[PDB]
């Protein structure tokens, strides 16, 4: 036939897709509300307590204040956990992408408007 | 011819099950203090 020969060539939401920052976002109101809930019936807050539990989710060794109670950090232990086994997957499937990686390409063929332009068209 | 919500998914009714169970051991902190 006939064809055409060239060389060859040389996004965090790309790996994944956008399914996955919807889930998150509902984790954000409701960590926030369970926190002040339970602190609200013994009795910070919406002021600090917001910081630390957010925090959490990024395994940062910023200087926070640590909030006591003998069972009020109970569950924030529990909380704890999740983030290292979402972090584990999130970057797993990462790799996942690059061996699934495609060829980006230039042209589509001779009806291609690149071959069909020879001036007005970058160098 | 990217995964779904899969795991996660179970992981929510064990934050949702940590939450009503977290009711639970606030008596028994009650209860020994008393």
């Amino acid at each position: 036939g006939i064809s055409v020969m060239v060389s060859r060539s040389n996004a965090f939401l790309e790996p994944f897709s956008a399914d996955v920052w919807v889930m998150m976002f509902v984790m954000l109101l409701i960590v926030s509300a369970v926190a002040v809930f339970v602190f609200e019936y013994f009795s910070f807050t919406i002021g600090k307590a917001i910081w630390l539990l957010w925090g959490l989710v990024f395994n940062n060794s910023v200087p926070v204040q640590n909030p006591k109670g003998t069972t009020s950090k109970i569950m924030v232990s529990v909380w704890a956990f999740f983030a290292v086994i979402f972090l584990a997957s999130y970057t797993a499937n990462l790799a996942a992408f690059m061996i699934q990686e495609e060829y980006v390409d230039q042209v589509s063929g001779l009806s291609d408007k690149k071959f069909q332009r020879p001036n007005d068209f970058s160098p | 011819s990217t995964l779904t919500f899969e795991n996660m998914a179970g992981v929510f009714m064990l934050v949702a099950g940590g939450i009503v169970a977290g009711i639970f051991l606030i008596f028994i902190e009650i209860a020994y203090k008393r």
